[PDB]
């Protein structure tokens, strides 16, 4: 069976759920660890990418670039990737974080938008980078537009392109339709991916239905450390195609061994598929949302299921935190 | 000054067309020439409809001219900007560049405009910058703000190819407009692109550290002059909401904010409503006009 | 065609709660999970009727007290059980009836359908609705299963799950295990499963049980099970609500109900630890969970390493025992 | 002075093994088998032996002009319920190794001697005979409140009647934990495990004993018992030593022990893996001998 690369975002996608506030130590010790288990790239930023570090999305406790820096110095067999938004991240924070030593980079638009990427592909080949290219939110447009999108970001240089639950809204078929468009369209030239939330607990399923359908490319973090309920574990995705006897290089009870000895001590709580992430699944809610939503009800003294569905009702796309204090203001006027 | 100022618009595109629209309607400009490169343009067409002497024959032809302009508002791309300013210079006539050329100074109209009054080009910066830079002098002209940030959220349709294609300059220009025109010490711009149907009314988001014992009712009252500054020439220039105030967090490391949450509907002059990125630089491009006129 | 799901956070939830559930816990959530409109309500120990023992831990109140305050408490909900031949019997089944039950859940092994005739009559007579489980589904495959659920439909089972009870099965691994039974009984009975959460597999393989043919399937509101937990039913309301398919669970509802009633009563989230991720990798039976953590400490030898022993050797369903075996065992090998 | 004569009525799965283990008997000589099917295996299988075999039935029996000393039984509860008033007007003593259960549940290292002068004794449940040695030796040392086994059977060791009297197995053998065994309160659960190659069969004991024990007492008294249990049934041990527990909360005030067995048969007639048929011939056959004697 043809293998699969496993992504690790423990350290990036859970960044949310640390609301960036990672140590150098909690890097160090979750690389080091990856590494050793064989997990082949390993991504650190903050959670919305280079130059996310902002009142919007909450500013990162350590220097963004000096926790890809130690992340490089830690990892022994391991690639570090990063995550860079076009209209948050630019070029430049690209170059500094390829001073730093990652060798992969991870480039991200809301799914309808993969042309404001091409000048970030362009530099990141430049520099001899791998290049993924991720569409947001993908399960807010159809397998066709997807794919059309997916055609963009491979003509401006990506390698591979990424089927985006961002919100952990898509379900099983929903993931094969966009996966196989995408395959029919760039698979000949450029591998396609998964990332997969766990709002609805269909992460995992997901994962494995998007390699069924021809990803090769499959993102998880260590006990789902990541937004909203957060992501695919993992752990439970290198046993999983263990036992699906499709290779992974990741050993199973050293992922295992990461997860429960290294990842789970530190965690502010358990990734948890509560009523306000459900409704975020269900909604079509970027994951991210979720810390800044429950800060917002607090504040404003309102559900933060509820400003999460009136979110949902409104459609807004990654980045658009702000949107969640005017609704609070509406709701608690209400 | 009284009078009016005969202006000629070079670059007929969505944004020389919507700025026509706007001019037409002034107290204190006369269009008198639309300059394009391309005979079949919709901006000629809409200009030679509405009276206005429209050309497909470019800056040579408009330089020809017996009357030339006094004002010449320039919509057209960064390049075509720099070869034609210092043509507009050695002519005498007046600048205001709605492109990112910005051989002039970066100007916005009810913060820095007077210190310029005399320049023979100015520069429009950014159309989110217009949209924000005045909230940041309204708040850095009441307390000291050591960092401000703007978070523009746009209708994906309303993101022409250069918007696109040059979406890292928007941060980068408009951080530093925020730093050297909005008073900020540190500035950052973020931009979003929403393709929602029916497309979106433009949203602002701006965020300004500021003391924690900062006068709030004085900072509020700011915003809301300025706000209705700006709404004298973008009249959906609103605020969502009151100024939001909170105090210190970890996660803001230790500063205390306002946050300004405003919606900018255009005018529906040329271009749709949902267009507000366009029609408040057209806005505020026709305000420096004016203001240039009268001076 | 709808899709009848029954909650069974007041049964396999025993488990994760060491089967110390009060009268008061029991009535809040069988009132919630009514007013949402769930369907079936199942109330046991974990092992079922007659679970209460050394060898599974003893209840705090009495099944048949608990069953009986859940049926004053219902309204529209039935009030099921499990019972496990072998385990309990028809005289538990009988005290159950007189307390309310109308529904009996008739658990055996995989392959071991036979023992369980005595007690598919017996709820028939008392005129129950019946449901057959064939528990650690995993362990054979789709036609071997499918002849072992013919020996409980003609028993007089109504329908019989397929039970993933160590959440081992795998996607396609349920679809054909599903479609088998389908085929054998679909045209005289039901078909259902029954998820575990060790591989965050349950709700994607209750989906795909559905959409081959089961119209019953198994939740538990914020998982609350054995293991790394059961399949959400507040998820499972929300994704077939996603899908167009009708269960009659109010959404909101069961959110609330999960949020508000039973997440304030966990001991601890149900959580796809290393112990839990192992029962699910090596086809561990999920009650055996607190059992090896238990013996854990009292041994001084990992949980996980339990388990996997526990999955090489094969044990089924009730063979909690062994945990302590294997334990001693690897206490030994360390010195 | 010789060999009690004895017949086996039932000549099945445990008629025939027990037939192997009580031709090697010092004490018995079977003289007859008897079953009611003509085309019957261990009817063949006695015949192959020297024994004389019948598919007459008892009927045919009773009509022998020299009446065996034992019969054991090893039909169904009605055939033995029809066939022990038979043998009880003819003076024959009667090993009933079915649910019957006509005569006083013995288990021979347990309480046989209270009842060698019996007409009909009856074996209790192979789980029974497995485990009531185990709370005897716990009982006879402290109080036991509770007494609970687990018996874990190869499913091929489990035939139509096991299958079809499951509860009958957890209720006759609960009841005899408490009568026989000593226990105040008793429980029996029973699973079956279709694993390959067949399970050596085992069984689990646990039993609540005060807080303040003697363990190393209990412990030395369990010893004792699996050493007398394995003179009959060789491949009865113990797995590890007896494991104590301290009183949980929920298990108001008293403290446990739990004692592991594996019980291998002797690979007579049955195999192995079929210890619970193994251990009730064993055990009958235990029964006869102290009986002859
Ligand atoms: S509010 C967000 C605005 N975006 C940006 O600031 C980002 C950078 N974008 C640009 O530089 C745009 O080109 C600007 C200057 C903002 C104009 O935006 P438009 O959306 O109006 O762009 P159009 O392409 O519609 O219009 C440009 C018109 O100019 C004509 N033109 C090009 N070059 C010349 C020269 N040398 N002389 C005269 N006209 C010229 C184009 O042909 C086009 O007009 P048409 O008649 O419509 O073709
Ligand atoms: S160790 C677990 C034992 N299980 C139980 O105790 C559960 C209840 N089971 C029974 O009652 C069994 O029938 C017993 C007494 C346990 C016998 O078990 P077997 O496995 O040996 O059963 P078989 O079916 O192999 O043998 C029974 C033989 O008895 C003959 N038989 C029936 N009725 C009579 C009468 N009235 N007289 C003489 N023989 C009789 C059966 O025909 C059968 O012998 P075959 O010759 O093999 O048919
Ligand atoms: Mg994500
Ligand atoms: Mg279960
Ligand atoms: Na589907
Ligand atoms: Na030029
Ligand atoms: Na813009
Ligand atoms: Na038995």
């Amino acid at each position: 069976a043809p293998r699969v690369r496993i992504t690790d975002s423990t350290l990036r996608d859970g960044s949310h759920a640390m609301a960036h506030q990672f140590t150098e130590e909690q890097v160090r010790a979750t690389v080091h660890a990856l590494d050793a288990a064989g997990v082949e790239v390993i991504e650190v930023s903050h959670g919305d990418g280079l130059g996310g570090s902002s009142f919007n999305y909450g500013f990162s406790a350590v220097d963004e670039i000096d926790l890809v820096a130690a992340a490089v110095d830690e990892a022994v067999n391991a690639k570090i990737a990063v995550l860079l938004l076009p209209g948050v991240g630019t070029v430049r924070d690209l170059k500094r974080a390829h001073d730093a030593g990652a060798s992969v980079a991870r480039i991200a638009t809301h799914c309808t938008e993969a042309d404001v990427s091409c000048q970030h592909f362009a530099a990141a080949r430049e520099l001899g980078m791998e290049t993924v290219g991720f569409l947001m939110l993908a399960h807010r447009i159809g397998p066709e537009e997807l794919a059309r999108q997916a055609r963009i970001m491979v003509d401006a240089g990506a390698q591979c392109v990424y089927v985006v639950d961002s919100a952990g809204a898509l379900v099983l078929s929903d993931v094969q339709a966009r996966v196989q468009a995408l395959v029919r369209e760039i698979g000949h030239e450029a591998q396609v991916g998964f990332h997969g939330h766990q709002n609805l607990s269909l992460g995992v399923a997901n994962s494995v239905l998007a390699y069924q359908n021809g990803a090769r490319q499959i993102d998880g973090a260590l006990c789902a450390l990541g937004a909203g309920a957060g992501n695919s574990p993992t752990e439970i995705l290198a046993a999983t195609f263990e036992r699906l006897n499709i290779e992974t290089g990741v050993n199973v009870q050293a992922a295992l061994a990461a997860a429960e000895e290294v990842v789970r001590p530190y965690l502010p709580r358990l990734p948890w598929a509560d009523r306000a992430a459900i409704v975020q699944g269900y909604a079509g809610v970027y994951s991210s949302f979720l810390l800044h939503a429950e800060r917002a009800a607090e504040r404003y003294g309102v559900p933060a299921h509820e400003i999460l569905q009136r979110v949902g009702e409104a459609g807004y796309v990654g980045g658009q935190e702000d949107m969640i204090i005017d609704i609070a203001v509406q709701l608690a006027e209400e | 000054h009284m009078g009016k100022a005969v202006a000629a618009i070079v670059g007929p595109g969505n944004i020389g067309t919507d700025l026509l629209i706007k001019l037409q309607r002034s107290e204190h400009i006369e269009v008198r020439y639309m300059v394009g490169v391309d005979p079949a343009s919709e901006g000629l067409a809409r200009a030679r409809k509405l009276g206005v002497e429209a050309s497909a024959e470019g800056v040579d032809w408009l330089l020809e001219q017996d009357e030339l302009p006094d004002l010449v508002f320039e919509a057209t791309s960064a390049k075509a900007h720099l070869a034609n300013a210092p043509r507009y210079a050695e002519a005498g006539i007046t600048a205001i560049d709605l492109t990112p050329a910005a051989v002039g100074p970066l100007v916005c109209p009810p913060v820095n405009l007077t210190e310029h009054l005399d320049a023979p080009n100015v520069n429009m910066i950014t159309c989110g910058g217009q949209a924000t830079i005045p909230i940041v002098h309204a708040v850095s002209r009441v307390v000291p703000v050591a960092y401000a940030e703007i978070v523009a959220a746009i209708a994906s349709r309303s993101a022409g190819p250069g918007t696109r294609a040059n979406i890292d300059e928007f941060t980068e220009t408009t951080a530093a407009a925020i730093e050297q025109v909005g008073g900020a010490a540190r500035g950052k711009a973020i931009i979003i692109l929403n393709p929602v149907e029916p497309p979106m009314i433009m949203r602002d988001t701006v965020y300004c550290a500021i003391p924690p014992d900062a006068d709030t009712d004085a900072i509020t009252a700011s915003i809301e002059e300025m706000v209705a500054e700006v709404a004298r020439y973008v009249p959906g220039y609103t605020l969502r909401t009151e100024p939001q105030y909170d105090q210190p967090r970890d996660i803001w490391k230790g500063m205390a904010r306002v946050a300004v949450f405003l919606e900018v509907r255009g005018n529906g002059d040329y271009l749709p409503p949902w267009a507000g990125n366009l029609d408040i630089m057209t806005a505020a491009a026709a305000r420096v006009g004016e203001l240039l006129a009268q001076a």
